[PDB]
């Protein structure tokens, strides 16, 4: 036998927040207790509300890449490309890519998205039905509105065209 | 032959398992229980076994290990510490398994070491020394066997048995046991035969169920297979320090007035 | 064959929701006191069957999705940990509801279950193995229940009965109790040759309770029907595994043995 | 035959309820005392046959469980074992009504105690054998008396009349007695041949209770009831040994210069 963990596959294009917040919620982690994991400290505690004021770097990366065996390079295709500018707020989601797959895509952040160009329609930046903003990624332990209590990926069919 | 009798030593310092009656016993009424996911509590003497048979047992099952998955062993041993807390026996189970996270809220822990037992498939819990243990982590036992379906057999003396007769429900969950007995009778007639071909190996001395040192070895053991341990190999440790080639009643009557 | 033997050993070792005359009365009792809003304990024996009985009545009222607002849940189901602070209780109440609090302080935490309990309009709070509770948490218990009119059902053994005739203001407001039956009388008849063919589902060697086998039977259980449940279902496997077709009285010999 | 003779040889073992003119008394004279909650102390000689009567005196109003509370036991039966303590005996009380003990001082076990009686409607409380317990519980069994009205029956031998004599309450509230009778007479011959009939249940052979048998059993037994059972199924199973179908003269004189 050799050492484990309860590993997850990423998503294509899910976050950096919403691929460590699966992780934790599937090995009953904290983000203090995963930074400490991980040798880095509460810096992962950051990155689940996207606060990348020094962006994630490239060791801070690899020794999370340790942990949750996934490779460096599919843990950067997470982050935003380098040079492109992303909101750490709102967070913002579309409910079809939620309905096809559950999670949040890092391309949802860009300052530059305002469209899903897969589905035609205005991402959503609230909580359609109760104006109630978002939580962070990684605090989605589903696809629900807090205040609501509306699942994701009936959102699709609020959200306009 | 100074080096081989450093290797003579070397090879008798170890402790080899021999098969007998009772771990056969053991094993197929753990087994039974498995099957049936039912909790038992084999209540023994000390020195008696519930140790190498439990732990023969484990290996008999051996853990099979994916290279990126998590592991299915069916079997969990573990041997809690004196007085341990509900952290220690999650603990405990965590490290069997060779989970790789060791620190965080004992809930949290409680919440993580449900998951690895629901994740790696176990479904026997042996819990050696069970006499090592406050009730509340008998109460954390019994929520594990109610909710996880595991068939958890507690493995300790008789005072074991006084710990959990006090608690109404740990009475309950565990009313199937298996009493170690003594073997007092004709076993010892076929296991000093077994003891002496095998786990010794050294040069037959004819001893063959000697009625001579039967009544040394009847009046030295009393019943106990762990002092019959301690008492052979130490008997042969000094026979090859005097250089004897055989096992001499002497030497018996040596380790015999040694231990009492 | 094996196959089909396999399946249904796993029915047999899983653990089955069976209908009883106690479940049906205990959830006669319920309803009542969801109607009247009125705090109650229902306390018996280990292994008696109160666990299952309050689950069955909790899937029995099954949340309902509500269209206008978050669903509304009837009753709340939960078994603490031994010794959990009024913390972790009302993180696990809150987590049975879809709601979820994290950070935050023991304060804020309340006043988020607050919150959840009274938009979810809860009717019932049916707390399992009561006693787990640290004193202090019935303080809260009792918060909770005279803010917000909800009838708590303490389940446990005679241990909270015990706990709750320790403290004066948290016994004050559960007058009613509910005693849990032994099912001692000819109950025991109608159960067993209920419980022969209802649970068990194999080709009956017309036992019907036979004096053999019902004497035999109130030798082991003495009415305790978790007792005879999982001794009848660990017989069938042993049987079935054996060859045999029907169970025997060498079976029920044995495992009466191991049991006493 | 084999198996016949190992079952006639098991039920000659086990001992029956012949239900007589004694039982019959006594039971009619308990219904009386319980009617009014009159605390009476029955008394008799050692051997004679007084337990048996009570043991018939609580099963007959085999408690009658509703489907919710607490069941109603009306005749509570005790018998302390020797130097019971108050601890001891109110927690045999609270385990005959089937509600588990909990640790605590002796004053926690007096209100459970009370509790569970009160709870249960008890009506009759016999103690027999009560010439064991401690002079300090008699003042615990004069309360129970006193404030729950219930009728105590002081059951025991002789004895138990110089123990409560020395004191000073327990005798004069406790004076009513019944006496049993030495039963020899034309009354014995009925027992003795009543006895045959059922108890022996063996094949009709025509023993019909001769005279020489009837002069050798009342020398042997001396009118007591145990007596006459304990040569009688010594007798039969002497005969049913050395393969004689029926009850001879030598198994007879056999047993009667055994005995004295
Ligand atoms: N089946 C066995 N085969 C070989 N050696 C055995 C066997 N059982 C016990 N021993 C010997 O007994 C000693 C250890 O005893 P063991 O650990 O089995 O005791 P135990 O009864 O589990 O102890 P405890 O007193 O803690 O209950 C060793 O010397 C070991 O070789
Ligand atoms: N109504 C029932 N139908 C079927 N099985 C039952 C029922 N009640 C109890 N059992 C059996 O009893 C065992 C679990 O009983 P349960 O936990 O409900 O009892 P309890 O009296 O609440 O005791 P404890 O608090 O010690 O768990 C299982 O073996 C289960 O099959
Ligand atoms: N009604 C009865 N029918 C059959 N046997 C009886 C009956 N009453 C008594 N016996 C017999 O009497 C013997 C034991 O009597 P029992 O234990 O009732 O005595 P006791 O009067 O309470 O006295 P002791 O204090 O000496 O025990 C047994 O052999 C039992 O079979
Ligand atoms: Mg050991
Ligand atoms: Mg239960
Ligand atoms: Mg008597
Ligand atoms: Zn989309
Ligand atoms: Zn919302």
């Amino acid at each position: 036998v050799k050492p484990w963990l309860f590993l997850i596959k990423p998503y294509e294009g899910e976050s950096l927040s919403h691929f460590l917040g699966r992780f934790r919620r599937a090995n009953h982690l904290s983000a203090s207790g995963l930074g400490t994991l991980a040798g880095i400290g509460a810096i992962v505690a950051r990155w689940e509300r996207f606060h990348f004021n020094p962006r994630p770097s490239q060791q801070e990366l690899e020794a999370i890449a340790s942990v949750v065996e996934v490779d460096a390079q599919r843990l950067a295709q997470m982050l935003p490309p380098a040079g492109v500018g992303m909101q750490h707020e709102p967070i913002r989601l579309c409910g079809a890519c939620y309905a096809e797959s559950p999670c949040h895509r890092i391309e949802w952040q860009y300052k530059s998205v305002w469209k899903c160009d897969r589905h035609q329609l205005k991402i959503l930046a609230k909580c359609p039905n109760c104006q109630a903003p978002f939580k962070m990624p990684a605090l989605w332990e589903d696809g629900c509105c807090h205040r609501c209590r509306m699942p994701f990926a009936e959102m699709a069919k609020l959200q306009k065209v | 032959d100074d080096e081989w009798l450093q290797a003579e030593i070397a090879r008798l310092k170890g402790k080899s398992i021999v098969p007998l009656q009772q771990v056969k016993t053991l094993h197929d009424w753990l087994d039974g229980k498995r099957k049936a996911r039912k909790s038992c509590r084999v209540v023994g003497e000390s020195r008696t076994g519930k140790t190498v048979a439990c732990d023969a047992y484990r290996y008999r099952h051996k853990p099979q290990q994916e290279a990126g998955r998590p592991p299915t062993v069916p079997v969990v041993y573990i041997r809690p510490h004196q007085k341990c807390g509900p952290k220690d026996l999650f603990k405990k189970i965590t490290e069997y398994l060779k989970y790789r996270v060791t620190k965080g809220t004992v809930s949290d822990f409680r919440d993580r070491t449900i998951e690895v037992l629901k994740g790696c498939g176990v479904e026997m819990l042996i819990i050696d020394e069970a006499d090592r243990l406050k009730p509340e982590t008998f109460a954390d036992v019994r929520d594990i066997a109610e909710d996880l379906g595991i068939a958890v057999v507690l493995v300790g003396t008789d005072r074991l048995d006084a710990v959990i007769k006090r608690d109404e429900q740990v009475l309950e969950r565990f009313r199937a046991h298996l009493r170690f007995g003594k073997l007092s009778g004709e076993d010892f007639k076929n296991t000093v035969e077994m003891w002496e071909q095998m786990v010794l190996k050294l040069p037959v001395s004819s001893n063959l169920k000697s009625k001579e040192m039967l009544r040394i070895l009847t009046s030295a053991t009393e019943g106990y297979i762990g002092r019959l341990d301690e008492i052979l190999r130490e008997a042969a440790i000094r026979s090859l320090s005097r250089g004897l080639k055989k096992i001499d009643k002497a030497v018996l009557q040596e380790v015999a007035k040694e231990y009492k």
